[PDB]
RNA sequence: ACUGGCUGGGCUGGGCCUUUCCUUCUGGAGAACCGCAUGCCGGUGUGUCGGGGAACCAGGACUUUUACUCUGAACAAAUUAGAUCGCUUAAAGAAGGCCUAUGCUUGAAUACAUUAGCAUGGAAUAAUAGAAUAGGACG
RNA sequence: UACCUGGUUGAUUCUGCCAGUAGUCAUAUGCUUGUCUCAAAGAUUAAGCCAUGCAUGUCUAAGUAUAAGCAAUUAUACAGCGAAACUGCGAAUGGCUCAUUAAAUCAGUUAUCGUUUAUUUGAUAGUUACAUGGAUAACCGUGGUAAUUCUAGAGCUAAUACAUGCUGAAAAUCCCGACUUCGGAAGGGAUGUAUUUAUUAGAUUAAAAACCAAUGCCCUUCGGGGCUUUCUGGUGAUUCAUAAUAACUUCUCGAAUCGCACGGCCUUGCGCCGGCGAUGGUUCAUUCAAAUUUCUGCCCUAUCAACUUUCGACGGCUGGGUAUUGGCCAGCCGUGGUGACAACGGGUAACGGAGGGUUAGGGCUCGACCCCGGAGAAGGAGCCUGAGAAACGGCUACUACA
């Protein structure tokens, strides 16, 4: 269409912002980054939808500009900065850190972290092989390619990654008994149990997994996200992604409230 | 301008098509550049992407390799005389790929006595009028190609009487108007049979 | 085939160097200057034709430089009159819900076939995809199945 | 509302026997049954002790082909059905709620589309091939 | 809410239609009109024609300041704000409409081992030098035409514009070889990356020997017994990734660039070293993408039954051209391709889809229109700049208007 779009209209934007369908006619149309634009989370909606400091547009690009506020440790100050899974934003002035991870229902949420956890990451390896001159590098799902990695490691695995210098720390196998979270489709944000795998030569391999209360569900590989074999490396969100279903829900809900009050 | 689509076509049943939408900026083409022999010239152009193309129009010399002895030597190529396609080219010595040339052995045949002090394609000996050595500054150099003689061994006879007469047969293998640069290699053995009796027969 | 080099270039697969004056014998067979072959996966075998033969043809899956990537399908030889290529036929059937029954329909397709394979009117094939070749052209010829009675 | 019992009556499923059992090779770790003794009240952790056949995983080879049905994966937002909150009610909206608070806490669910394409279980129903001038199967 | 009533006859029972009854985010019009919440609106006929006003520009401490520019008095090169102008970027997004279009657009689902990609993000490049050269804008001053966002000739000057252009060190590899104790050697050249061509490596499944030619050897009683040895990634699949050799090029790139801080050493020299940023730069990876592409699916018509190849119609080969594949194009050679399972052609008051209206179930009908995709700027064609245009609030020519 003689070029590149570069607007984004209301009512098309990803459902899981939760925008309203009134209060104007424009989405924030994140920018060009290390994640999907569809797979991403907008500083913007972030500050101002969210935490509810800024009221306004205006003040919201104050708050990035007067570098206060830096993703994995560098001070970005674009307002549609693309921001995804398994990233660290910390603002130190205040003292809050927060990591963008799924809830059971397949939305961001406001994470609290501690100071000392909030020091690294990890990320799954799409290709691992030699650049120019022989030295080997690999390229993890945030547009990190960090080269000379410890040659046993292998495609679909994960790495940690220290956030000062960035070399990595450890590393997980893809197999039988390791701790996984999906992290798109109908089943985003279970987690469960490599229970075993199933090969498809061709495209599209299928997996499938078991929760902690014994239920059962299947993805692709290419969407699911090892952070673990036993004893997570990470700090779960409240509800621990257990999937409970309608019924419960409710019942427990309003028993709850009801004691509280 | 020129345009490469397939919309102005007829389909593969016989329909004929309708018109669907104006020419469009991609899938264009442009006039076939001529290359043939003359003094150097060459036209640059400005393709997609801030990307450039060579056109060759006239050319005299250009890297050629002989692949069994690794030898790759910027001779100076004399006329085309047989193109598969089509007779036309040859008359008006216009080259393109897989096109039988002339190639002479000035640099080449030097690079092969350095290599060994032996006689290659001489039936001169009638007249003997340029006969003519020089004596190898050392005698451990004798050696090294009494050694090198044993295993690399000897030039097939074939090719040898080529020699004689001093021109060699090539075919080119670059693309003239894309990269400006018409390299070729020099052929051999039971290829010869084929084109030997095609060319001047 | 009667002769391989009946043209008027010289056929020859690319980068294989044949007038050596050393011989070595051994295995890579691309390596070593004797024709040059590859597997394409699946499950599916390179017949001995295609390894011992003398044909040059820079179009078949073997001994080529095409690569067979998307769907298989499976049809019907309804004529080889032509040039190394074949029309295939494929029946399925739609079903026009409003009246609860289905209709039969009808499509050819045009596949590419190798000069390795030997394919009679009436026999099965089973087709690949790859790279456009002709103006219709998109698929190759892989298993003729066994003949029956 | 909670607890146990009937050799209670059924429905669904899984194992063996009746000529029918259910392919095969390589590797991994390892339970139950077995013999040893340091220990306690016919038994067990003992140990880099050892011998069987089998559940799982990884790797390789083999199987008449389509139609049909079950279960999976993947597939916009808005719209349809549909849960919650007294915008004073309603059409609407996705807000809100608690005490006194320099504060705390939540939701923004769920199902369907249905044809074509990718996997999985079922083997009735409707088609199709196989040994007859044996050019048949096995060692 | 799965529903019916009046009408042929002197009166009766039927087939059968006409009329009545209800909804419509479905248009027009007549009569009438006190209040509160919400707000569609020159699509249908004419994608007919247009006066006038507007709808796209941009500066931070960080490209270029001698304003006879403003403001003070810390700057004798300047140092604050700052008109005009050069340079950089965008102007290819938005907004409007539905004329053309019947396997065409479009929908779900596949592929790029067949390509391009400014920008964003992450990595990444040892083979005069206290600094190189000419113009031009703004500007003073002299002009032309009734007419314009027209411009002439004379005199000055800046670059992140244009054009040049050294950069510290050694090892190792292949060739030439001054030199003979027939045995290795003085010294001599090349070796980043960009392009093109040719050759080589890029392995591997279970083992025991026995012969031909000969040279590193250990132990050793000099009779001899022997013999061990290093790497090699990935996909279902490649000539993949990567490396080595021989060469080549009107031939690139490897910083003559700008702001803040004011530091440390000893021969005390207008000496050496040192931080954080901005703007750029070859290659790889990513993101926004783009272009092609596999399978299946569209309303009426037989008073449309055989169509396509003269001047490509189906395929093979060799080249040309494009960012790349391809009958896309140029040559030579075969005779093919579609069809009653409805081809080809004709009509549409036809942009496609998500969807709207009405209901027992099955359906009938509408969809220019707020979301996604496509096409167009009076009708046709052609092109410059750029990563991206066959652009129209860009240019060139014809047609019709003016």
């Amino acid at each position: 269409a003689r070029g590149p779009k570069k607007h984004q209209k209301r009512l098309s934007a990803p459902s899981h912002w939760l925008l309203d369908k009134l209060s104007g006619a424009y989405a924030p149309r994140p920018s060009t980054g290390p994640h999907k634009l569809r797979d991403c989370m907008p500083l913007i909606v972030f500050v101002r939808n969210r935490l509810k400091y800024a009221l306004n547009y205006r003040e919201t690009k104050a708050i990035m500009m007067q570098r206060l506020v830096k993703v994995d440790g560098k001070v970005r100050t674009d307002i549609t900065y693309p921001a995804g899974f398994m990233d660290v934003i910390t603002i130190e002035k205040t003292g809050e850190n927060f990591r963008l991870i799924y809830d059971t229902k397949g939305r961001f949420t406001v994470h609290r972290i501690t100071d000392e956890e909030a020091k690294y990451k990890l990320g799954k390896v799409k290709r691992v092989q030699l650049g120019r001159g022989g030295v080997p590098f690999l390229v993890t799902h945030d547009a990190r390619t960090i080269r000379y990695p410890d040659p046993l490691i292998k495609v679909n695995d994960t790495v940690k990654i220290d956030l000062e210098t960035g070399k990595i720390t450890d590393f997980i196998k893809f197999d039988t008994g390791a701790l996984a979270m999906i992290t798109g489709g109908r089943n985003m944000g279970r987690v469960g149990v490599i229970t075993h795998r199933e090969r498809h030569d061709g495209g599209f391999g299928i997996v499938h997994l078991k929760d902690a209360l014994d239920n059962t569900f299947a993805t692709r590989e290419s969407n699911v996200f090892v952070i673990g074999s036993e004893k997570p490396w990470i700090s779960l969100p409240k509800g621990k992604g257990v999937k409970l279903t309608i019924a419960e829900e409710r019942d427990q809900r309003r028993a709850r409230a009801l004691a509280a009050a | 301008g020129i345009s490469r689509d397939s919309r102005h076509k007829r389909s593969h049943t016989g329909a004929k098509r309708a018109f669907y939408r104006k020419k469009r900026a991609f899938e264009l083409g442009r006039q076939p550049a001529n290359t043939r022999i003359g003094p150097k010239r060459i036209h640059i152009v400005r393709t997609r992407g801030g990307n450039h193309k060579y056109r060759a129009l006239r050319l005299d010399s250009g890297n050629f390799a002989w692949g069994s002895e690794g030898c790759t030597r910027k001779t100076r190529i004399i006329g085309v005389v047989y193109h598969p396609s089509n007779n036309e080219l040859v008359r008006t010595n216009t080259l393109t790929k897989s096109a039988v040339v002339q190639i002479d052995a000035a640099p080449f045949r030097q690079w092969y006595e350095a290599h060994y002090g032996q006689p290659l394609g001489r039936r001169r000996q009638q007249k003997q009028g340029q006969v003519v050595e020089e004596v190898k500054k050392s005698k451990s150099v004798e050696k090294k190609q009494a050694a090198r003689f044993a295993a690399h061994g000897k030039v097939d006879p074939a090719l040898e009487k080529q020699f004689e007469a001093g021109r060699l047969y090539a075919i080119i293998s670059s693309r003239p108007g894309q990269s400006g640069r018409a390299d070729g290699y020099i052929l051999e053995g039971e290829e010869l049979a084929f084109y030997q009796r095609k060319l001047h027969k | 085939e009667l002769t391989v080099q009946s043209e008027r270039a010289f056929l020859k697969q690319p980068h294989i160097f044949l007038n050596s004056k050393v011989k070595v014998k051994s295995t890579r067979p691309g390596k070593g200057g004797r024709r040059w072959y590859k597997d394409v996966g699946l499950g599916f075998k390179t017949p001995k034709t295609a390894i011992e033969g003398h044909y040059i043809d820079k179009k078949c899956p073997f001994t080529g430089m095409v690569s067979i990537r998307g769907r298989i399908l499976t049809g019907r030889v309804v004529s080889t009159k032509m040039h190394r290529t074949i029309i295939i036929r494929r029946e399925y059937l739609h079903y026009i819900p409003k009246y609860n029954r289905y209709e039969k329909r009808h499509k050819n397709l045009a596949a590419h076939v190798s000069p390795a394979f030997r394919v009679e009117e009436g026999d099965m094939v089973v087709v690949g995809q790859c790279r456009p070749l002709s103006k219709t052209v998109r698929f190759n010829v892989l298993r003729v199945l066994p003949r029956t009675g």
